[PDB]
RNA sequence: AUAAUAGUAAAGAUGAAAUAAAUAAUUAUAAGACUAAUAUAUGUGAAAAUAUUAAUUAAAUAUUAACUGACAUUGAGGGAUUAAAACUAGAGUAGCGAAACGGAUUCGAUACCCGUGUAGUUCUAGUAGUAAACUAUGAAUACAAUUAUUUAUAUAUAUAUAUAUAAAUAAUAAAUGAAAAUGAAAGUAUUCCACCUGAAGAGUACGUUAGCAAUAAUGAAACUCAAAACAAUAGACGG
């Protein structure tokens, strides 16, 4: 067979440095165990310095701290600080009771 | 390390560098003359010296200052 | 620029200007200096 | 900023179970490759022959084939070596 | 004093770093400085650091972040292979070349304000270039500032009346230019950003100068021909190139006409061979990444 | 740091240089000041470095695989070759400073002159030094070392190096000129030696070679030019093998006792 | 798939949770307990990484 | 354990003291690094040669 | 733990047991001891300056002493609450050390990353040994690396040839950028001039890397293969 | 719960059972109570309490500036508030559910489990002032050795961290302690209030006060005994 998963092959980006460990198992599971979502804060605009409390009538932007079925992530899921933890929270009531999420 | 300071050797202590408390060596280098003359002390009075050190690596030390 | 901007949302250096005899005392010395 | 939690001090630091990554046995996945090649080509169709050939010789002497199955882990000796060292305990 | 000499000491050398030992995304550059110990320190784990690192450590090359701390261990990786992709990117003797025609960061050349004239692009980029700022420290550069630019009013209420009258009795287009050029001209004296942590030039991964030859026994160098390996058996998506891994340095490999068959043949397993290429270029990117070209040379 | 060693009967050496070869200008060139260039420039590659503890002849040996360290191997090869020339052709090893010795008549050993005989096909001593004058000036066009070397069979021979070659490791010889002509024989002599370096299964690799050098002369213009001229290097090579100082070149080659 | 949006979304344990009432003073006990066990496997695998850190370097 | 036995023994004692170690441990108190062999080393090279000089100096006044 | 007291007195405690006759021969150590006394006292020591930067610990800026309107424009005519709190603390707590050279060193090598790919040995040699006239880069006994550059910075702007910081570091940088281009150039040559002349190498350094990256690429085939094979016997279930 | 719809013959319950055109499914209507995730009761509140949304009113933070000039602390008596249950009126009553009546279990089963399910649980206006109303720890002030982690304010810049000063929490030194342990107090001190003086009898009796009432507060003595209690230790035992 001329063909292999893609989570058992590393691919090196372009203008990066490499050493020859980069081609070993080591480096696939290495890279699996500290895959964590820490570009979110510059794509969360909750982590952004916003007031969360401001989008309560912008479902969209809410409806991405939610659950499939609307359940509010807790903030060990959406790594916000307790204020706007707090904040986001009462935003996502505020929009349900209004009729817009 | 500083988070591994115990505070009874705050009068030792230079300053904070690097996450780590720098000894002053002006105590330690009068502190030292002193430990040193007690061994000399000892020697010549015909004393017996025993040296303790049981890290890795400090063995050679130990038995050419024996 | 303060009293002499040309934003059309100024500040209340203008307005103090006017009431401090400044944008017209200025207004003048422009002019003074043209002649 | 993400949350570090530290334990109070403990008795032991232990692993209850110790996982261990058993590796499969070669002469089974031999054996269930060639089951399946007689599901789709059908029973003693020549298309197996290479997978008859290859359990014959993985089962020839041993039915599960001479594999070293014997694996243990070691975390629970570590642990115990360094919890006392690591757990960042203050001075007596 | 004891002071003085600690400042000077080998440790204070080191400039102090807490970027994460483990790094699993795009490495550019080196990021941790490398600790050497001669093979005599090593038999006696003696590195200069604050402790002895344990003999289980066979290499002679590390990288630390922290002397000590509360686990009373040494935060350190026994590694030190960043040296050896400089040393081979040296062995290749491409020289690094500027894509943008600019002048050379490495010598003093006589600037003139040929890009000064985009003074309104840079002087507001030092507010405008806050990508990656607090919500609120940012902010402080509103108000901040705007009592700094405020104390020169009386400055700029004189001059412009003095130097340019017409235009405040006509037009504030060329008014506008004037401000931009104030500030400026009342800044540079000022210290804001005074030392810029952009990478200068090529970072030092090479002080070669463009322009010599390679003299070889056979002749003259023409082509610097390199072993390498060949990443993907499929072109980069979208890209019209394929990907080769050379020297420790990922490249961008173009191929004369066809590719090689070997490739349809090894498949995902193309990283297993070694081609000979040809390094055509070598730029750096702002990022501070080295953009290198390379052509795979085939046997004909 | 590398320092220029000290020499036995220095005040001499600085006053009458070194009697037939040498004026006192000439050996200032040579090793007061060539020496110490050597050494500062050494110091400055390998400052900072692991090599910094290791001496002369330890770093080329170290370094002589390594074709981005060849700027340190040259000056560690330079340097370990001048203080063998230098220690050959000087008056006297041991420091009579105060005892005034003016008597020092070092002759061959009969173990030298026996090895001659047995490696050069009976040629005599004064036949040999006629070959390596001739050697100097047919192999050596511009910089480099004139050594009669002992290999692993007790055999001794000639060897020339261009530059700073060494005389312990053949892949760094430097006998061959490149940059002009080179014979089929001369070809198949480099081929042969890049197959042994290739057999080698070390990592750096690296070969075993057991040579080591007996006499030593430099051939740099630093050595010649000034006492000498351009063109009358033979004139300067012939004075050297004939002041040699035998308690030093006898004393390298190995006896067994 | 749906069987992984159940368990995402405590789907089955909330259904089990609503058969019985249980008092304000329990449920709030049991939360804090619970809460508590969370936090604690959270500092327990802490402290098993920096062993096989420690480990791998030679301590 | 050691310094314990000592003080039960009224055996005077010497040690390196670091910034985490009890000083009142100890009759003679050496402040400095304990972690690396070289500082440890050379603190006791420099106590084993004063050791070396009163023995000297004690076989010395026997010969005279 | 508590301040022990009988480690330090064991002349005191043995003194009895002489006196007493409990022990009949004096020990060797004990007219040592009594010549040498140790240190009992085990206090904490204020301290009032960090020697690093001159720093003066424990003053107190009063109100007189700040006669002039603030950055706010308001006169300060009463200590305000920081003033009022006691400070004792500050002069136990060990000073943190700070030095300028610190920040032109994070500087130099954000600006040049590739220079921390030059090993440093951090392994002192004599300390008391170092005689370096700082009017020049280039210093017998050490490497040319970042900290040549700082300390020639730190030099100018001693000696007054420049005021601002910027300035002399930038004067230095070129130096520095001269030095560097000078060893690259005789590594090359070096190389270049050796192999005309008959120099053989076995292993360089693109070699090494291709034999180590082989290494791994073997190991990684065989897992590759074994692992694409329990996958499709996993996955027939 | 009711009605419609097609669609059927079982459904429901339990350890297993049995008591009382359906169940399930899709629609429509009505009613009462409750408040999933977030969530840590974090925080807030004097305590009791407090987490679906919005609004109104009231109160609540830090620093700075100016001002008052000891105006403070504590607090007998007194006052106010005070879970659940309970009671007096008028509404409400889905679900839950003392009691009662039945079904089971059992040798028996005034129980644990099941059914039907009244008071109650809800709202409005009141009475009453009790809880393991607990941190089983009254309030205030001065002070004492460390670390970690958050939070807040401030400062700086080569702009994102760094440096400061407080608060909270966690683990500790010293100290204290019968110990378990406490740890900024259960430490070092000062000030004020409440309370205790062997067990049992007893928070009972009697009286008194208060309340529609249940009760609440206050609160003894005789007789009898040499007991009685706490922390910790080693065992034995544990469905
Ligand atoms: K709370
Ligand atoms: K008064
Ligand atoms: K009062
Ligand atoms: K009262
Ligand atoms: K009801
Ligand atoms: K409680
Ligand atoms: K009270
Ligand atoms: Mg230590
Ligand atoms: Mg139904
Ligand atoms: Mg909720
Ligand atoms: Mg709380
Ligand atoms: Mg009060
Ligand atoms: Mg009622
Ligand atoms: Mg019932
Ligand atoms: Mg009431
Ligand atoms: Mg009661
Ligand atoms: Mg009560
Ligand atoms: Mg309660
Ligand atoms: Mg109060
Ligand atoms: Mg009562
Ligand atoms: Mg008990």
């Amino acid at each position: 067979t001329k063909k292999i998963d893609q989570s058992l092959s590393k691919k090196l980006p372009k203008g990066t440095i490499y050493d020859p460990f980069d081609f070993s198992m080591g480096r696939i599971h290495l890279d699996r165990k500290y895959q964590a979502n820490k570009n979110s804060n510059r794509n969360d605009i909750m982590k952004s310095g916003a007031n969360p409390l401001e989008f309560y009538a912008r479902p969209r932007i809410l409806s991405r701290y939610v659950t499939s079925t609307g359940r509010i992530q807790h903030r060990d899921i959406t790594g916000l600080s307790a204020k706007n933890q707090r904040r986001l929270s009462k935003a996502i009531r505020r929009c349900q009771a209004i009729g817009l999420m | 390390s500083t988070s591994l300071w115990r505070s009874s050797t705050q009068s030792y202590i230079y300053g904070e560098y690097k996450g780590i408390h720098i000894i002053d060596l002006n105590q330690t280098l009068s502190y030292l003359k002193r430990a040193a003359k007690v061994v000399e002390g000892v020697s010549e009075s015909g004393g017996i010296i025993l040296f303790l050190g049981t890290r890795q690596g400090q063995k050679r030390g130990l038995e050419e200052a024996a | 620029m303060g009293s002499l901007s040309n934003e059309k949302f100024f500040d209340i250096s203008l307005v103090d200007s006017y009431l401090n005899k400044d944008l017209k005392n200025i207004s003048n010395k422009i002019d003074s200096k043209l002649n | 900023k993400p949350p570090v939690y530290r334990l109070p001090p403990l008795p032991r630091l232990k692993v209850k179970k110790p996982i261990i990554r058993q590796e499969a046995n070669k002469c089974l996945v031999l054996m269930s490759n060639l089951l399946q090649c007689w599901s789709s080509y059908g029973h003693m169709s020549p298309k197996c022959a290479g997978l008859v050939t290859e359990l014959k010789s993985c089962t020839s002497e041993s039915a599960l084939g001479k594999r070293n199955n014997v694996q243990k882990s070691n975390i629970n000796y570590h642990a115990a070596r360094l919890y006392d060292r690591i757990n960042g305990k203050p001075h007596d | 004093t004891l002071a003085e000499l600690l400042g000077r000491s080998r440790i204070a050398q080191v400039a102090n770093n807490h970027k994460p030992l483990t790094y699993t995304g795009k490495k550019f550059h080196p990021t941790h400085q490398i600790i050497e110990t001669k093979p005599s320190t090593l038999y006696r784990q003696e590195w200069g650091l604050k402790s002895a690192i344990p003999s289980k450590i066979k290499s002679r090359y590390l990288v630390y972040n922290d002397l000590d701390t509360l686990e009373r261990i040494t935060t350190f990786e026994p590694r030190g292979g960043t040296q050896w992709n400089r040393l081979r990117f040296q062995e290749m003797g491409v020289p690094i070349v500027s894509n943008i025609g600019r002048q050379n960061p490495f010598f003093k050349y006589i600037s003139r304000p040929e890009d000064e004239s985009h003074a309104k692009l840079s002087l507001f980029k030092e507010m405008k270039g806050d990508t990656d700022i607090s919500p609120a420290a940012m902010k402080k550069r509103l108000k901040k500032i705007t009592a700094l630019i405020r104390s020169f009013q009386d400055e700029f209420k004189e001059w412009l009346v003095e130097n340019h009258p017409d235009e405040l009795k006509l037009n504030s287009n060329k008014l506008e230019d004037y401000v931009v050029k104030f500030l400026n001209k009342k800044l540079e004296t000022k210290t804001n950003k005074k030392f810029n942590t952009e990478i200068i030039g090529t970072g030092g991964l090479s002080y070669s100068l463009p322009g010599k030859l390679k003299n070889s026994p056979n002749g003259v160098i023409q082509r610097t021909v390199v072993p390498g390996r060949i990443l993907n058996v499929v072109k980069e998506n979208n890209d019209n190139k394929w990907l080769a891994a050379i020297g420790g340095f990922v490249a961008d490999v173009v191929f004369f006409q066809s590719p090689p068959s070997s490739f349809n043949s090894m498949g995902d397993f193309i990283r297993m061979k070694t081609f000979l290429f040809e390094i055509l270029e070598a730029s750096m990117e702002k990022n501070g990444s080295v953009s290198m070209h390379a052509r795979l040379l085939e046997p004909q | 740091i590398h320092v220029v060693p000290k020499l036995p009967n220095s005040k001499a050496l600085l006053q009458n240089g070194v009697p037939n070869i040498l004026s006192s200008s000439g050996f200032k060139t040579v090793w007061f000041d060539y020496q110490r260039y050597l050494c500062d420039k050494l110091t400055l590659a390998t400052a900072g470095q692991s090599l910094e503890s290791y001496y002369p002849f330890h770093i080329l040996l170290k370094t002589a695989g390594n074709p981005l360290q060849s700027n340190i191997f040259n000056l560690a090869s330079s340097i370990h070759n001048n203080h063998l020339f230098v220690e050959n052709i000087l008056p006297s090893a041991v420091e009579h400073g105060t005892n005034s010795n003016a008597v020092v008549k070092t002759e061959p050993s009969r173990l030298f002159l026996s090895k001659i005989k047995d490696s050069f096909n009976g040629s005599d001593w004064e036949v040999v030094k006629e070959e390596m004058i001739y050697r100097a000036e047919n192999e050596v066009l511009g910089q480099g070392w004139l050594f009669l070397v002992e290999n692993n069979e007790k055999k001794l021979f000639i060897l020339t190096s261009n530059n700073n070659g060494t005389p312990y490791y053949f892949p760094r010889n430097q006998s061959f000129d490149l940059n002009s002509a080179i014979s089929i024989d001369e070809f198949a002599t480099l081929k042969q030696m890049k197959e042994l370096i290739g057999k080698s299964t070390k990592l750096n690799g690296k070969v075993q070679d057991w040579t080591m050098p007996i006499i030593c002369v430099n051939l740099w213009d630093h050595a010649y030019l000034h006492d000498y001229g351009v063109g009358n290097r033979s004139k300067y090579v012939k004075n050297v093998l004939d002041n040699l100082n035998w308690s030093v070149v006898n004393n390298r080659i190995f006896s067994g006792i | 798939r749906l069987n992984r949006i159940m368990f995402e979304n405590n789907i089955p344990g909330d259904k089990r949770s609503q058969r019985f009432y249980m008092k304000p003073g329990k449920v709030a006990e049991l939360k804090r307990s619970q809460r508590h066990r969370k936090e604690f496997m959270m500092g327990f695998k802490r402290l098993i990484e920096i062993v096989k850190d420690a480990k791998r370097k030679g301590y | 354990n050691a310094l314990l036995e000592a003080i039960k023994s009224r055996v005077p004692t010497i040690a390196i003291i670091d910034t985490d170690s009890e000083p009142s441990l100890v009759t003679y108190p050496i402040p400095g690094n304990d972690d690396s062999l070289r500082s440890v080393n050379f603190l006791l090279g420099v106590l084993a040669r004063a050791g070396q000089r009163g023995l000297q100096n004690r076989l010395a006044r026997n010969n005279e | 733990m508590k301040i022990q007291t009988n480690a330090v007195n064991v002349l005191q405690r043995t003194s009895a047991y002489l006196k007493s006759g409990l022990l009949k021969e004096t020990p060797a150590w004990y007219n040592v001891v009594a010549s040498i006394p140790p240190s009992t006292k085990f206090t904490r020591e204020p301290r009032f300056k960090n020697p690093s930067n001159g720093h003066i610990i424990g003053k107190l800026v009063d109100v007189t002493e700040q006669p002039h309107a603030n950055n706010k424009g308001l006169y300060k005519t009463r200590p305000n609450s920081s003033d009022k709190r006691v400070g004792v603390k500050r002069l136990y707590r060990p000073p943190k050390l700070t030095y300028v050279e610190d920040r032109l060193r994070s500087l130099f090598y954000k600006q040049h990353p590739w220079e921390l790919s030059r090993p440093k040995i951090l392994v002192e040699n004599e300390i008391g040994d170092e005689n370096y006239d700082w009017s020049h880069m280039l210093q017998i006994g050490r490497p040319l690396d970042g900290e040549s550059v700082i300390q020639r910075t730190m030099y100018l702007i001693k000696t007054k040839q420049y005021g601002d910081m910027v300035e002399a570091y930038d004067h230095a940088r070129y130096e520095f950028y001269a030095l560097r281009m000078q060893e690259e150039t005789e590594q090359q040559v070096a190389l270049e001039e050796a192999e005309m002349f008959g120099s053989l190498f076995g292993v360089s350094a693109i070699e090494h890397g291709i034999q180590k990256e082989q290494e791994v690429l073997d190991v990684w085939e065989k897992k590759v293969v074994e692992e694409t094979e329990l996958m499709a016997a996993r996955t027939s279930n």
